[PDB]
């Protein structure tokens, strides 16, 4: 009777049972196949590897992401991810329970049609529902009027909601994400002159990004100090025991979020978009949303980013008005946690769409449930 | 015409560091996709015969399908040695701290066991008071004087010195202590 | 059904029955004919003598090796060895049983075609298989991962293997071998002033080389000590009862392996190439290969060679990382021993290339099966 | 002595001599400055680019419109537009002639204050007149009782006039325009899933809008037919040779003007406002305006718009009375055409405000002449 | 007064005077020192030999390149190269003239710091400029919009340029170069079975590659034909008068550039990168870059490469769009030729950075001007 | 001040002053003691007789050489030769001058240690240099790249030298010499049946060899012609007035050098070794050594030997490459002539090792200075 909560993420994929408060599994959403023949008899090699296996065997292997931004390009590998997820990770059979699936706030209808068809036909689930990530994130703090900012491995997007109403005209999208920071960070490490190329090296870069890097409180004064002072520099050790040193790059990466012009992206730094989406609100609401503002997803995890957001929007000064940020801890999990709570509610027993009803209606009704 | 038991001391080096391993596992060390003890007894029985039925993860069914002829023990030993992904259904153990793996920074854990030991023509299991573990035939180890008890099934193959033992059966903390890296 | 295992080695040839763990015969792979007429009537002399025959008649005789490095140079004399092997030593007919043959990791395709063609047409065998010598060695240590190091009577070569995949590009070959160490040893004994010339005299030296000689833990301090102290000195007696004395020379031989420049060879000392082959690997695997390292073949047998190797790679210090060496006993036999295990395995019943299939395909299919 | 005729448009700017019947130049009202450093020596790059050159260089550049709805936001760049217009486009010097300048029917006094001040101080004109587009539009057919509709890139507005007397209270303005249709068209293009973002793509959007799109006579029946049938669809190819296909969107765009609630705009659909402006007249004057009512400007270009306007106000049925629209060709040019005709007339010699009189009076005398 | 134009290349180094149209000297960038004691009295042997002298004495010697891709590892030998270049090749004193220096498009700052510091301190030059190879190549044909492909002895890299603006983000680098092709050709000739080892043989290999080898127009048909027919084979004669014959290798080498997977390199074949780099541009420019395409550097010299490049990128078919290749003669010199033309231009009198200004500023001003 | 140059030879001993171009003394390297009593009272008979004096008394005497092949066997009697040389042969006192001494290219350390010790302690010379015959021979034509062949009464050896660098590994030595030809000619003359026994007759053999004997261009055609015709035969008259005739014997001796197997020796004929030493050279230099090749010493004196050398190396055909021989007249003297020229040079003032340094260092420095 416990429904199932399942997440689609350009970096990480999360699967849940109703009443859990921590995700039962999280693993890198990666599918890999072997670059070389293999030679020892009876080794029993697989066709392909997924999740942690691909990290363990990483050197011999070539790596794909089945996701782009919010697009998907390789439906069978995506299916193999789900297959591995349920059978090995959850060890629960899929027919037992209805299923819940998540999408970024603006994505082309064909993806949801594919997911619907596949979920009913392959896994014989009783019923299926599709849900919009900003709302589930908002449930993490439940405020009945909310403005939401999300930035994940592949998308940054905005939705203001008031009294439970979103405003379609206010929907704003920016495709700046961790992938861009990783490419930029490869170019800045090229400044010192270490080699990094091919996906295996790309994952080591991602680890360094997550451990060492941090936001500047002012780019210009901090970098001027760093030009004089060693104290900023940090040193780090590769799996090969080769050792690395970092300077201006440590702050220089997050600065991208505040100035896309560093990467030639053009849609303004994230605060400027946030302010513009508020500007598309009615003249009354603006104050009410400056008062409280909500942030989610792995890119936000960095230390101090809210402080710079606050100072920048204060300097933008939409008015002489108080400014605040809601940046709760453990933020990355929150989208799943919220999905679990809302999945618990009684009304979803209204919302679960049966296979029989899907056959009666066809797919289009499944889109019709919302935007 | 005899019962005798001989006792063996074994090391594991593992990223489940002892304090965490013991915290998360109440049930000690186990395989990724473990068989039932009943199924593992069936599997060990297939080497004698009676192979008419299969109940276990299909990948292993493909492996045993490969070994159509009788002396399954050689191919089993080879396959368990080289296959290494999550699909594996066993745990593997090293006698000398020289493990062919991380073997460094990994802590080391020490396990003690008392067992009966057998060499197999293909149809019987035959007493080995002399252990005959220098000749590079495999050797098979049982908890009890017959297959039925199936509480541990473990086999030993390799050279006499660089020997390795692998288990189709849980190795609980009851057996296991922290040991000196 | 009992396969048969037969070996080609620039120095010694070993013969086995599948499922044995020790070879039934070993003999020098040498072909010999008498240097002088011979005079007693009816003595019934053969045309030629091969293997063990050559030691008894050694003074009267002239000697060829049919093997050079990784090449066969004299097919009719080479053929004479195989002929002698089955009939006299094993006394078994070739059609009865399959046969197993071994090759160095990189050799021009023409050698395998002749070996293949001769085995079917001349010996009418049921089946034949060809296998790559570095790989078989790993079976005798039986670990999932390990860099293989081989140095035999005629070739030195490297192959890293990880989790059952070889990496064709990291393979390295060096033409430094026992023959050159023996030629070098002739010149240092020339310092004392004994005459040694022609192959018969050349082989007597090899016995001294194999018995007395040993590796220095430091070349410079040991040689300075040996100049002062007699205790190193050793004295030795020929078959003619003439007696020989040795000083600094005892260590000077192994030093060749670490400094080819003493002999004017240039391709670096074996650790430096070994280090280079790991460095030519991907940045992840490097840690895992320091973890396990495997040595094989008669040249390795010398005392203390492993100790000097460790200090060299430690001195290169690819990192602050643990380094270890696996130098198991019976190292010389290990290359044959692995062949016995592999012949037993079930899966080869697929791999055996039938005479019928070879007649259908022709030769070209036999190389394609591997390198 | 030949005066000059000048037009202000958020998209296009038109410059004229009295007695032409087609404007000598029209170009997109756009100003651009370079986004990138530049590297080639001697390239002699400008500070900035304007009009068609900016379309030519569109990719390298970031783009502004200096006018909004009826407001100027960057007086120096606006001046640079005029500067380019007089010297490059017209090749006539401005001091030579009196000048005619245009404002939308309700805009804050400061715009006329700036145009007056700048035109006198910078261009040294002899005399000046300012003229209001609704009246000039009405002159296109000279009918003595009229209500008029124009809609351009930034504003849509209506004016009834009777027998040469304006009704100050009946003038109505609505800021719903092609820019908003452009935003709607971008969101519907996201429905199919093509990416379109940033100004360069935005101009492609405007072109696609002008060619492909057309009016539905009823939205519900049209959409029900289009959901079934491909036959509506048309396919079109970008400057990149990438290719695009369009469906329901083709009718779906124009319909927005009649139901602003689709975009979250709130002010009622435009026909209802036109009728509302009619309602404060007497039932006779109302009658005479229902009998004939006149429409102009690029929004009118759509196919079938007269039919939908007619049927919508007919269903509104202010009475059982005939209603008609006069939408003659070259309709877009008509505001200028009227300006030229009226510029020819004798009476204008009264209307020209001299520079000397402006200096004596200041601007307010220039305001006093009208609204 | 005549400034100087000087080139750094992993294979060849070129030195020029402004207004020349052919480089006055070009020689292999090689430094060598003796492997042996030397024995003849009074022979007056040097420490080292450089360029052609090192080629003449090639057999006795062991050889280094002081360059790695785009990196210098041995500053004193590089300095010895420059010393020989100025005094011997040009026979002009260095203080006389300002100086022009070249770098691959992305290399660690330390190279420009050393070149600046050393050139000022050792050669006491009046003024200095540093220049980026893609731009100088483009000047060779002067087209104001260009996309450029270069592959030299040590690096392959791409730069799109439009109307004189570079786009820093679209720049792509690939570390596949002639050195790797030479190693691959050594392994395949070992496949046939000729011996090749040690650097002296390596230069003979490079010669053989330059003469015999050519690109295949289709790999599969060519190799299937070569398997049947001897007629493809060609024979060539070494300095030793030993003679060599080549078969499949002739096409098999260049194929590496289109399939790095043959050598285990992974970053895709160069056409796929070129296409990706255009795709990473804005949607307008793409047509214009398919419109014009420019090739430079020794790797392009191969016969037929333009035809295969054209058909492969056409086969990607970003659209039904025109595709073109500019393969002008004297392509190798073009990187120098452009430097000479640009050195002639007047504007450089601004660009020359004086030694005095460098002492005032320190180094950072010389870097700040660009990457 | 004129240093002295002195040579040690198993047959001839040469003593020289710098600047001579012909040796001041040459005498047979022979020491003799009486085999018989002697009868006249007071005759004051010596212990021993040497050189021509020993030839004069040859009949009464039994004969020793104090050297073999390289090796001294009787240091006190050898000293007696030197003592006789200094006082009697040159009539100059030995202490007066520094001294130059010659050794075959590979000989046991003890010879140089004893010669150094004895010459310094007994004759108290001021300074000393020791020199190696291949090098001195090369000075005879001064060519900077050379391969050298010497064959004397007791040794034959080869050295390639290029541009003043020795190649320690390519040095090859063969102990096949004129004494062995003397034994061969003695055995075939015993076949015909003249008596030849005891050293005096051996000296007669040496004389007969020098006058009568000549080289065959092919042994088989020579033997077929000589078997038919007497005309080959030549006749000669002994000191006993006995008279001698020679047939096949005339050619059969020199032919031995091309086929040692005639005497049952195995180490190949000297040309075959020279060729082997070339093949043991680096692959580049080999052409240049075919380009220049140098022959010296009494065995070369034979008529026609260069032609047979040419045909042998051409038939080996290392390539279709030019081969040449430098066979200058007065070849026998050349090793001394070169020693005198080199002795004149200034730089030698470095090379002379003083007696004082010998006392400080001990002998080992004298070996250490070179091979
Ligand atoms: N971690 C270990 O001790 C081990 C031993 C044998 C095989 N694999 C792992
Ligand atoms: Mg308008
Ligand atoms: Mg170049
Ligand atoms: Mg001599």
């Amino acid at each position: 009777t416990t429904a199932l909560v399942c997440d689609n993420g350009s970096g990480l994929v999360k699967a849940g049972f109703a009443g859990d408060d921590a995700p039962r599994a999280v693993f890198p959403s990666i599918v890999g196949r072997p670059r070389h023949q293999g030679v020892m008899v009876g080794m029993g090699q697989k066709d392909s590897y997924v999740g942690d296996e691909a990290q363990s065997k990483r050197g011999i292997l070539t790596l794909k992401y089945p996701i782009e931004h919010g697009i998907i390009t390789n439906w069978d590998d995506m299916e193999k991810i789900w297959h591995h997820t349920f059978y090995n990770e959850l060890r629960v059979a899929p027919e037992e329970h209805p299923t819940l699936l998540t999408e970024a706030p603006l994505n082309p209808k064909a993806n949801r049609e594919k997911m619907t068809q596949i979920m009913f036909e392959t896994f014989n689930v009783p019923a299926m529902y599709v849900a919009i990530q900003a709302v589930l994130s908002l449930y993490a703090s439940g405020r009945t009027t909310g403005i939401v900012l999300d930035s994940g491995d592949g998308v940054t997007h905005n939705v203001p909601i008031y009294e439970g109403y979103a405003l379609p005209h206010a929907i704003m999208r920016l495709d700046l994400a961790g992938r861009d920071l990783t490419d930029y960070l490869m170019k800045i490490l090229t400044e010192r002159g270490y080699s990094f190329v091919t996906t295996a090296e790309r994952e080591i870069v991602r680890d360094i990004k997550e451990k060492l890097c941090y936001v500047a409180l002012d780019f210009e004064n901090e970098m001027a100090t760093a030009a004089s002072s060693s104290s900023l520099e940090k040193s780090y050790e590769l799996p090969d025991g080769q050792v690395i040193t970092i300077g201006n790059e440590r702050f220089r990466c997050p600065e991208t979020l505040f100035q896309p012009s560093f990467i030639g992206m053009e849609s303004a730094g994230i605060h400027e978009t946030t302010y513009n989406s508020i500007m598309k609100c009615d003249i009354d609401i603006r104050k009410d949303l400056y008062a409280n503002n909500v942030m989610s997803g792995g890119t936000t995890m960095y230390p101090g980013i809210a402080d710079r957001m606050q100072k920048e929007i204060t300097a933008l000064a939409p008015s002489t008005m108080k400014i605040k940020i809601i940046a709760p801890p453990e933020r990355k999990y929150s989208v799943w946690i919220g999905g679990s709570i809302l999945a618990s509610l009684s009304t979803f027993q209204q919302m679960w769409i049966t296979k029989q009803e899907y056959d009666e209606a066809g797919p289009s009704i499944v889109h019709r449930k919302c935007f | 015409t005899n019962l005798q038991k001989k006792s063996f001391t074994l090391y594991r080096a593992d990223n489940r560091s002892f304090e965490e391993m013991q915290s998360k596992f109440p049930e000690g060390f186990k395989a990724w996709t473990p068989l039932d003890t009943k199924m593992a007894r069936q599997f060990a029985s297939i080497f004698i015969g009676q192979k008419d039925t299969s109940n276990l993860p299909k990948e292993t069914v493909k492996n045993i399908s490969t070994w159509g002829a009788k002396p399954k023990l050689k191919d089993l030993s080879n396959y368990i040695k080289y296959t290494k992904d999550k699909s594996t259904v066993w745990v593997s153990t090293a006698i000398n701290t020289e493990a062919g793996g991380q073997s460094s920074g990994a802590p080391l854990h020490k396990i003690d066991m008392d067992l009966y030991e057998f060499a197999i023509d293909g149809q019987k299991l035959n007493p080995l008071p002399e252990g005959r573990t220098k000749n590079m035939v495999p050797s098979l180890l049982l908890d009890t004087p017959q297959i039925e008890t199936s509480s541990i099934i473990a086999l030993n193959h390799g050279p006499v010195n660089d020997a390795s033992i692998s288990f189709l059966t849980t190795i609980p903390l009851k057996n296991v202590k922290p040991h000196k890296r």
